[PDB]
RNA sequence: AGAGUACGGUAGAGGGUGGUGGAAUUUCCUGGAAGGAACACCAGUGGCGAAGGCGACCACCUGGACUGAUACUGACACUGAGGUGCGAAAGCGUGGGGAGCAAACAGGAUUAGAUACCCUGGUAGUCCACGCCGUAAACGAUGUCGACUAGCCGUUGGGAUCCUUGAGAUCUUAGUGGCGCAGCUAACGCGAUAAGUCGACCGCCUGGGGAGUACGGCCGCAAGGUUAAAACUCAAAUGAAUUGACGGGGGCCCGCACA
């Protein structure tokens, strides 16, 4: 998974009334760091694709959770495309 | 409690005297733990406290 | 992070345990490892022949470091030393003791 | 004994004709005293 | 040579039978097989076999005496026990046996399964 | 490892070994001499080796063979192209200046290591007695006579595995596949040579022979009966003698070892 | 409410890298030295993964579900032609290894003959790194998903109820099995893991041969694979089940059938 520090630590610009953890802020936004560091272990491990079906089976849900907030709230999707070093 | 294999003169009473282990057919013990017996059997028998072969 | 350590030694060797055991008790207390067990075994018979012999002699110790003292814990002993066939086996919380 | 190996497919005709022996056991038996 | 002590193999597999007697380090005394006392083909098979190719070295392990022996025990066929109760006949008081029977893991693998 | 494209008709087949690794340009200058060609010929002037002459000018390194600072540690400095042999040459600098060049070994870039009567083994470079070098353990540039430097096992990628151990002697079981007792008293370096993939590479082309200073081999059934054994004929003929050298001595399995000094140094012929 | 996440806790041959092993067997030699490969027992109508698949010991970087609840999202949903990855082993690549067996064979014994099973021998191969093939009795010969309609007996992981010492009942779930009504089925049989009642969608079928074959396209170094026809030809091929017969099918029994 992710480490114990860290997971705690991202949720901390995510809050929004901060007892939030459901909203399309976590869910991409976990999400995308658990894109961005677990990219290590491919390296050393690329013959096992059983952890980057997970990779493509979140950052399509991502999209997916993308896809929502094409039409709910264009104004927010801002704060994700604009942020987070995406596209 | 949990079990190791540090307490040998428990896991010792399962031990069969020709250096094998014993299945859940032979003796009664719990089969959550079977699949955690054999793996802290092969921890004394990897630090030497059993024997691979029934003959030293 | 606890970690449990078991090595062996030849029992012609067993004169500097005195020895062995101390590099190892600094070689954690630079890196902040809490030591919760410090054990030495009985000198007990084997049960199967290493380096063809017929004794020799266990250690115990209990290594809570994070990660910086588990290469040097190996490749002291690892690379050329009276140890032979270990196993490292990390633990998840402490304990008090044993061999009774 | 260990004169011939198995085939790994085979393995599966040595133990599951025997592990049903293991269930049909219980079988006869519970039948047995009705 | 007057020793009083040894081992004893006893192989005893399906077609032939081997006997081989030693001192209790390992040096061969005697020895005899089922082609050993002239049978050479078809027949031996079977326990009878391993009943002469005992006695033809416990008669022979009468040449450095063995009042006592080490029944190690090795083959899967027949003769395996009715060859160490020849051995007892022949002026012995032979104790009680030992086995390592050839067990690997896994190994190498035999020829298989034939039909 | 590279595999040219076909460009043209001699690029076709070339296949390429380069190491980015190896150091560009300007080999150490104290440590190199001069080396003209033979062209294959005696001091009587006579094509004693066929098939040699041409290629491209050469200087000799002076590689060590008998890595007699002991107890000086030499750091690597860089891993040299040599034209002189197959393998790798790796600079070496010791702990009071001193560069040297020894024959590199398989994994070397700026690495430590010290030829001495008791060097660590792990590190494989170190030169070292045959007395102290571990059973099993492959070795290369193993020398025959105490002094004389190392002479077996020193082409490109080329080992021995030191086998067993008895006496003043020491077994090791060479790469030709044969067993070779060596005395114990002299030197051997841990480990490998350095330049394994040479035997992959393909020279594609008859022009990247006579650069080497390799030139061609006329086959004996292509000439007269004057010239060679495999006489003339009419049309194709196929050497209906037995097959032979071109100063008669029979080639297809006649054995030509006849040293008897040395016989009892070779407890196992190649099998 | 469906679906997702913040919090541990185990269970788990998930999977991969590197090592450390043992006995045989094998190969040497005077019990040692040497290296390959699968790891007896633990083994389970057990786990795990969408699937293919996967067990000595050991760390090391890493998956998805379960459950205990507590938090929050506000259908974000399932399915999905094309499209896209990923799929057992013999392979043939591009480099290595090397034990046993063994594809390739030589004879040995055998038959009109072995070109066969049996007998004496061995390279390709399995192994490794990257890469290609994308084949199947890939089978549970049962697409994925949700809902609901009597049960009963083991067994796997949690959890709570339980007089409680567990020798453990009950309950609760998510898996894995047995047997059975309602139910369906041509029958065999399935039977809350449906092969029922349904719902959304997808793939697939239209008599047997020709034929998964030609031709054309695509992929492969090749062996080939994938998509896929008609011309002709036959009035039948096929499914489960029943009687009889047969069997170098088993099991009992009878008779000078065996002395």
């Amino acid at each position: 998974a992710l480490s114990v520090e860290e997971k705690a630590q991202i949720v901390n610009e995510y809050k929004q009334a901060e007892g939030d953890t459901g909203s399309p802020e976590v869910q991409v936004a976990l999400l995308s760091a658990n894109i961005n560091k677990l990219q290590d272990h491919f390296k050393a491990n690329g013959k096992d694709h059983h952890s980057r079906r997970g990779l493509i089976r979140m950052v399509n849900q991502r999209r997916k959770l993308l896809d929502y907030l094409k039409g709910k709230d264009v104004s927010r999707y801002t704060a994700l495309i604009g942020r987070l070093g995406l596209r | 409690k949990e079990i190791d294999y540090k307490d040998l003169n428990t896991l010792k009473a399962y031990v069969s005297e020709t250096g094998k282990i014993v299945p859940s057919r032979i003796t009664g013990t719990k089969a959550k733990y079977q699949r955690q017996l054999a793996t802290a059997i092969k921890r004394a028998r990897y630090l030497a406290l059993l024997p691979y072969t029934d003959s030293h | 992070r606890h970690y449990e350590i078991v090595f062996l030694v030849h029992p012609d060797q067993s004169e500097q345990v005195g020895g062995m055991v101390e590099r190892y008790t600094k070689a954690i207390e630079e890196d902040g490892g809490k030591i919760h067990r410090l054990e030495d075994w009985g000198r007990r018979q084997l049960a199967y022949a290493i380096n063809n012999v017929h004794k020799a002699h266990y250690v115990l110790m209990n290594v809570e470091c994070s990660a910086k003292a588990l290469a040097e814990l190996e490749d002291n002993f690892r690379a050329n030393d009276a140890v032979i066939r270990n196993l490292v086996m990390r633990r998840d919380e402490a304990v008090t003791e044993q061999s009774e | 004994s260990r004169e011939f190996y198995e085939k790994p497919t085979a393995e599966r005709r040595r133990k599951a004709a025997a592990a049903v022996k293991r269930h049909a056991k219980k079988v006869q038996r519970e039948q047995r005293r009705r | 040579k007057t020793v009083v002590d040894g081992i004893a193999h006893i192989h005893a597999s399906f077609n032939n039978t081997i006997v081989t007697i030693t001192d209790r380090q390992g040096n061969a005394l005697s020895w005899a097989t089922s082609g050993g006392s002239g049978f050479r083909g078809s027949r031996k098979s079977t326990p009878f076999a391993a009943q002469v190719a005992a006695e033809r070295a416990g008669q022979a392990a009468l040449e450095y005496g063995l009042k006592n022996l080490d029944v190690n025990v090795k083959g899967p066929g027949p003769g395996r026990e009715s060859a160490v109760r020849a051995l007892n006949a022949c002026g012995y008081k032979i104790a009680s046996i030992t086995d390592v029977t050839p067990i690997p893991h896994n190994g190498c693998r035999p020829p298989k399964k034939r039909r | 490892i590279v595999k040219c494209k076909p460009t043209s008709a001699g690029r076709r087949f070339v296949v390429k070994v380069v190491n980015q690794e190896l150091h560009k340009g300007a080999p150490y200058a104290p440590l190199l001499e001069k080396k003209s060609k033979s062209g294959g010929r005696n001091n009587n002037g006579r094509i004693t080796t066929r098939h040699i002459g041409g290629g491209h000018k050469q200087h000799y390194r002076l590689v060590d063979f008998r890595r007699n600072k002991d107890g000086i540690p030499a750091i690597v400095e860089r891993v040299e192209y040599d034209p002189n042999r197959t393998a790798h040459i790796a600079l070496l600098k010791y702990a009071d200046g001193e560069r040297r060049y020894i024959i590199a070994p398989k994994g070397v870039a700026a690495g430590d290591q010290l030829i001495s009567g008791i060097g660590a083994p792990i590190k494989a470079g170190n030169s070292m007695p045959l007395r102290n070098i571990p059973v099993g353990s492959t070795v290369h540039g193993i020398e025959l006579k105490p002094g004389k430097g190392a002479q077996i096992a020193r082409s490109a990628g080329a080992s021995a595995q030191l086998v067993a151990r008895e006496g003043a002697y020491v077994t090791l079981r060479l790469r030709s596949g044969e067993m070779r007792k060596v005395l114990a008293e002299c030197r051997a370096t841990l480990g490998e040579v350095s330049n394994s993939e040479h035997s992959l590479r393909s020279l594609g082309k008859a022009g990247a022979t006579r650069w080497r200073g390799v030139r061609p081999t006329v086959r004996g059934v292509a000439m007269n009966p004057v010239d060679h054994p495999h006489g003339g004929g009419e049309g194709r003929t196929s050497a209906g003698r037995h097959p032979v050298s071109p100063w008669g001595l029979q080639t297809k399995g006649k054995k030509t070892r006849s040293n008897k000094r040395t016989d009892n140094m070779i407890v196992r012929r190649r099998k």
